[PDB]
């Protein structure tokens, strides 16, 4: 017999062809395939298909996973699909169809008496979240971003420190083993990056052989050619990645002297656009290289009415300037420009930005990865319309290119893609669970390798679990020892093969970067492109072939007013 | 006061809701949180002045209208839901389709 | 505006395509409710329904998955079965199976 | 010579013949026994009897207690009598007389330098209560049940996952596990139940040997004659509980057929009177068999006017039925039941319901669980009177009756009466001390295996603990590896034998399950009747031998809003 | 070239000469000396000092420190100078000159790419405060004390039971090992108190064996003669320290037969003004003797106009008095004295009492022992003067004075010396950095062991650290395995030669307390006044060498409403 | 409402501003943390009313005179410092010399 499409997408979610708004923006994604048998779908509850001989099975824990997402609307890199999802073992086994083999046809996620089911028809799942550009300022910042929907954390700092507040670095062997030790309280993988700087290589390969996965180049502690040589030889050596923020004063050299000092080695561009810091007021060009991989921070994400006022003062207070000394005040407007800032949202609508981050409460917000990535994406559609790889008439493509740039792309400049950044069997299964009107704001269920870690909660004492106050509690995935088995924490291979988590009595699970080196802006997932860009030193603006790279600021934006108390 | 947890997360929904009936006191169309915290503490009021669970799903219907709340807040809103200590004590209070 | 909303494109969606099916006429002679899951083998449900149990044998409901048909007492239906498919090995239930059929 | 009662009462508090009002409700207990020697009683500070050479005596450690609670009034099953208690190695050491046997008669409880003093009298403390139901939605159950009184949580989930918000069910070895690893940083004893519901035995045994102390059979997962078969065919080779929520669709038969299916087996029936599940309308029927040990869930508990209206809409919006659809209101009309809700609270009362529990966040209030007892037993003297159990002008068999269903019916019913349940030498010092006014609601002192693990606080920072605000905070006893050392975690004898605890590195101290199978409805204390009963298949009326069961709805109920900030 | 000393204080701090207002308060500090050489001050930022192969060089880890705190005002017993702190392995390195010795000279603390920065220039940075009079009646009371820069928390108790909240006792070897496992959890170095009371020495023996660092003889327990003899003779033996509060009822005989029954035996005195408790009226006296150690604790802490009222009636509360009994009353009158409160303040002054603490939740504030320290001091500057060993025209002798009270005399008290008390090479390195305007009430960091751990934090998700909500936070050094690495258990030489740390499973560093025997009142810094004191028995005047020793009541005091929200 | 943990850390600070809003109705002069409160409080209003991070910028120093405030209080504050969601998202407003 025969359901109508809008019943049949009340009861079990969109299917192929349907359409969905992403939150309050003008996105819309399209379903592109679904995995069912029409008819065979797995729903839980009385009387409902997972049930014992039913749509659950007689398998052994061996043979059947341990969770399954049920009608799922995937949202990933490679596909808008619809798809039961399994998990076992902690990590993803399959994207297909759950049930029983007894009586269903084409089963492949058996469900048995050992599964758990978490109902996902109607809810958007995507991979976690990974910020790549955390300062360790506090550990309150798990917690944030995890609520946010960010599963991986990768930078540096001990607490709220000079250093820290300026840099990702977590300076020295000492350091970098508490903060390995403290990673292991706070329900997100880690993995730390140290302090780039010197130019004896024995200072940094000490640092990766205790544990950092990468090595930060900072201008505070000076970004001078010698010093971002040592850091790149030594990387190359050990298969960690190098990030870097550029001389902004230019004092030992221009972008092109930086540039020379690289020499086409691997590196990752913190904050590419430059407000963020960098060579004044052409970091930006840095983009148009293949060994380069470029991402931005958020504050200048998207460009908005409200962005020039409030980082020309926020960079006034950072640095201490003071509007009453000229040479402060030419500095400055040197780094803060609205050429770079509304260039720089065209260039992620391009992909030749290809990752998005926070810069954690050192010129970025720790919350609002995910959201700003999506307001770009809403304001580019608005200005652009349709990207020329676009086929239908839906934005699957630009949401793909999207996606890519805070879960598969910084797993990949990082050497974790193995682990994480996708939905895709073997990996980790850190999954976030949306509710379509919320999606990118504020997720319905935060996944941590299996477990959930944290998801709303309404009052503890009610008789269920939906009445007020509704807000982000921590669940039994951020809780001691089954939250270490739940999260990573990432070490370099020269501090796996020290034993430096025997030393430190490291109590999570374990996994090692590698692919730091080989990885190009050729395999930025829809966002390899190497523009021709320039940038005129006299005005600023951002040209490609030529051609002038602008937008226009925001006065209102979606994912905003609507959903925040304050 | 020997507060217990729910008491004291109680005290945060008391709180959200002071945060929207200051906006709405300033005529602007509250949000999505602002208007779920709203309603919410009326009843709890409700419940604290003795009414009955049906009289207050029927009263937290008539707190907010969709002319007072942004675009979209009323679809975001399908029901409120929330537990007070009646004189009978705790009960669960769920206002269906509250703004419209 | 509508946060999250869904453009459904219009039109039907055909369920269990491709598979045996068979009507059954269905009488509830006890004096308590009935209720029946879309998956649920149809031959070993509650022995107060009364119909033909060796037609049914291997069959569940023909109806969207997850759904249920409610019988009140002395309420009689014709329903649509459809049969199970995979390994077509029934356990569970009144254990009138407990394997291949 | 002689000192008037009422000033002896307002010193030491109450002794023989003297009454205390339980809170607000109508109920009287009066002091059964005293074990002190008038004019020998312990009480603690300056000038005070516990002093070197006088009340406190020379022994080592090993020859006094750790811990003496002094002036208590027990309230337990066994009595309602004014003691010492005294505390030894976390466990119960004696009730009786404190003191130095140097220079004071029938000393029990030596008290050395060795002993810490709480003070209880003017206080009534009782063994820490024990909720079978839980639904482990989220690890903020532990510290609002806890802060409620209660000391050991048994149940199943994983988190806020669809399984668990319907189920008591922590399906498969893998979750087991983790379940267990959370559970050591949860400062109550737990237990995990797993899910039951599979023909095929190795796939339950397998979650038996992965740790879970007993399997739930839900109608959600299938709650057919075959899976309660192979659930109890297990738990009898396993000496685990079964726990029931029944076919409410009686899809698979009627009451009768689960009750065949269950061949007079040993079976924990959950929420025996229905609304929170099971055949409809006459699950209720149960109590009436020798191998059922039946608890309620609590929010029926008591028949009050905002009942019906709750729970039917309750009912309603957890379903996803809507008011439309006259099958869906068929379906609410079937479950929720003025006459099996009033029956209930009487079934109660004649000690034909064994038990009380929650059904935490999932059609119950996991804060709840002794205030609404004590409301069933108060609403049960107004419309009833006095017991036929009941001697002297006084409630204390009534008293005892219902304590019983939160404490000692619970731990046997789940093999852990060894362990916890009552006051009684050799049990873990699991002990709640409450002032009169406060009894059932709020708690002054709540211990775990002899540390002070919850208890209301004022100003961390004032003068003296007492000033404003205060509000429950967690305690020592709630504090790493001493919370480790004065909780339990309950396992199965396979998973104990199998090596769980050291393989998962589970921290806390073990204890192992054992008379799940020989237990029946005779071995509850106090609640061993089991009536004739019968519903009516068109009426609902519930009868035994043929008589009318019922009572009418509360207007006002004590331990209510004299208590509670909202 | 020059610059003006206006400009280098703004741009360094300040320097030789230059003076500093404490907070609000009417005391001033005078820069000593400067260990800089100028021109070659080390600053960490944009274009900054600190940067490769400037004032960061290139050597190894082993070759630097792990931290430098870059121009702290240090303020200590010992001076007030201005210089870097080199921080390493946890412990001080070295107070002196940090930089890059490849191009800048006098340079004794080696900064690295393995070194991290706290910028100290406009702060006074100060050894962390260590409170000895602690009752453990809750676990919040840590993080109180540290918010406020007590970093080291010396006491007993078992929770909110009746022994503790009079108490600072751990009673006996089962709470005191529940006690070390539950300090792992605690962001604050720890040491704990036995039970003293008893004539028995081999139940005070037992204590010490299972980890206590001293033993409180509590007149609530009996503090008899022959308790305080049995006590001193153990201390004796094992290098514990004992703690007093005397016979205040004089039941067993008056100040002097606790004098008699002490025997010239090293002890330290609680509350030795007698309001918290003692002898009545003439505790005080004990501060004549050179054996005994005397502490005040702080609501007597300055003198002021709501004292008496407040404490005549916290009094009353305390001990269930009612003012209708006039022998009750008669008690209270005999304990609240103004005449010894005011002297209090300026035996204190005179450096007759030696240490200043909480007495926490047991008539005391636990975040308050510092700023009513400085209250004091500035109390007694206003209606005294300068003292005789001041020299110049600033505070600086009754600052180190002052300063001595909770650092360096409570440490050497409690035979910790080794490890705490004090800036100096090879301690462990708790350090608060305080803004001059906050100094005394509200740090801007606090440093456990070489990490910070817990500081003022603004809002999480903000693009910089500083918007509000502005308030303290745990930071890294206060989680997990990290805090363990960052604090210290003391024990007693018995506790670890017995391995009680390897059998608790103890995960924190491990120190032993030794030179409790052998501390003097001439040993305590800038404090080891004996003057010849008398009490008369009638008036309860107080006078040294027939002098009457007074002050006036405060009506305002800084540190007070200018600072605090309540 | 899904409160995220920043949100419940602004209703602190809302709820601090309460205190100091209560004490300057009672003729109070303000201490250091009610001062710092209300004007924190006053600028998350102005982002939700949708005014200008420029217009704050300036409007928040006129919230409290010297004369408003206890002696020292200017000085404790250089400036003040809060985030808000204004309609183009999370901005930051810093107030300059608030409180002159
Ligand atoms: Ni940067
Ligand atoms: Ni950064
Ligand atoms: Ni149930
Ligand atoms: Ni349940
Ligand atoms: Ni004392
Ligand atoms: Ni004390």
């Amino acid at each position: 017999s025969n359901i109508s499409r809008q019943a049949y997408a009340d009861m079990f979610g969109p299917t192929v062809g349907d359409k969905v708004r992403l939150a309050d923006t003008e996105l819309w994604i399209e379903v592109e395939d679904d995995l069912t048998t029409y008819g065979e779908e797995v729903k839980f509850g009385g009387g409902k298909v997972i049930r014992d001989g039913m749509g659950q099975g007689q398998m052994l824990a061996a043979d059947c996973v341990d969770l399954v997402l049920t009608n799922a609307l995937i949202v990933d890199h490679w596909g808008i699909v619809k798809a039961d999802i399994g998990v076992k073992d902690g990590r993803i086994f399959a994207i297909g169809k759950a049930g029983n083999p007894d009586i269903q046809p084409n089963v492949t996620i058996p469900i048995g008496a050992a599964t758990e089911v978490i109902a996902a028809e109607g809810k958007i799942v995507t991979a976690g979240g990974i910020d790549t550009h955390i300062h360790w300022i506090c550990p309150q910042q798990a917690e944030e971003a995890l609520v946010s929907g960010v599963t991986t954390m990768v930078g540096g700092g001990t607490g709220p420190a000079a250093g820290t507040h300026a840099t990702t670095c977590t300076p020295g062997p000492w350091y970098i083993s508490r903060m390995l030790q403290a990673a292991d309280s706070l329900p997100v993988n880690i993995g730390l990056l140290g302090k780039g700087n010197v130019s004896q290589p024995d200072a940094l390969r000490e640092q990766v052989a205790a544990g950092v996965i990468g090595l930060k180049i900072h201008e505070d502690w000076g970004a001078t050619p010698a010093a971002i040589d040592c850091a790149l030889t030594v990387a190359d050596e050990m298969d960690i990645q190098v990030a870097l923020h550029s001389d902004t004063l230019n004092e030992s050299g221009f972008v092109e002297d930086t540039l020379a000092a690289i020499g086409g080695r691997t590196i990752h561009t913190f904050h590419t656009e430059g407000a963020g810091g960098g060579h004044a007021p052409d970091i930006i060009t840095a983009c148009a290289h293949p060994n380069i991989l470029p991402s931005s921070t958020n504050p200048t994400l998207p460009y908005t009415l409200n962005t020039i006022d409030e980082h020309l003062d926020m960079l006034m207070v950072c640095h201490h300037l003071d509007p009453d000394i000229a040479e402060d005040v030419a500095f400055a407007e040197s780094r803060i420009r609205r050429e770079t800032i509304a260039a720089e949202d065209v260039l992620h609508d391009l992909g030749a930005f290809s990752l998005t981050s926070s810069d954690s409460q050192a010129m970025g917000r720790v919350g609002e990865v995910i959201l700003r990535t999506w307001q770009v994406a809403h304001r580019m559609k608005v200005q652009r319309g349709a990207l020329a790889e676009e086929t239908g008439d839906n934005d699957n493509f630009r949401v793909k290119r999207y996606i890519a740039k805070y879960t598969i792309n910084p797993a990949l400049t990082h050497g974790i893609a193995h682990e994480v950044g996708s939905i895709e069997v073997g990996k980790l299964a850190d999954l976030v669970v949306w509710s379509p009107a919320f999606f990118g704001v504020k997720p319905a269920t935060v996944i941590k390798g299996g477990m959930i870690a944290i998801a709303p909660m309404g009052d503890i004492n009610a008789s269920i679990p939906t009445p007020q106050p509704v807000h982000y509690r921590p669940m039994f995935g951020a809780l001691g020892s089954a939250r270490h088995h739940c999260r990573l924490t990432f070490l370099s291979q020269a501090a796996a093969a020290n034993g430096v988590a025997e030393r430190l009595n490291l109590r999570s699970a374990i996994a090692v970067v590698k692919g730091c080196r080989t990885v190009q802006k050729a395999d930025m997932v829809h966002n390899s492109l190497q523009p021709n860009i320039t940038v005129d030193a006299q005005t600023y603006e951002v040209r490609v072939d030529g051609e002038l790279i602008t937008s226009e600021p925001a006065d209102v934006l979606p994912m905003a007013q609507r959903y925040f108390l304050f | 006061m020997e507060l217990t947890p729910r008491e004291k997360d109680k005290l945060l929904l008391f709180t959200a809701a002071l945060v929207a009936e200051r906006r709405l006191a300033r005529g602007l169309k509250l949000n999505y949180p602002e208007s779920v915290a709203l309603i919410s503490a009326f009843i709890m009021e409700g419940a604290r002045d003795g009414k009955s669970v049906a009289s207050l799903m029927e009263e937290g219907r008539h707190v907010l209208t969709r002319e007072q709340v942004m675009e979209g807040v009323p679809e975001m809103i399908p029901d409120i839901q929330v537990e007070a200590t009646f004189p009978d004590g705790s009960k669960l209070v769920t206002v269906h389709n509250p703004i419209i | 505006m509508i946060p999250g909303e869904y453009h459904v494109k219009p039109g039907q969606i055909a369920l269990n395509t491709g598979r045996a099916t068979c009507r059954v006429v269905v009488e509830n002679h006890g004096d308590r409710p009935i209720q029946v899951g879309s998956h649920y083998h149809f031959a070993e449900v509650n022995p107060a329904l009364k119909f033909d149990r060796q037609q049914a044998a291997g069959y569940r409901l023909n109806i969207p998955a997850g759904t249920a048909v409610r019988f009140e007492p002395g309420q009689k239906r014709e329903v649509e079965l459809v049969a199970f498919a995979g390994h077509r090995a029934v356990f569970g239930f009144r254990g009138e199976v407990m394997g291949p059929l």
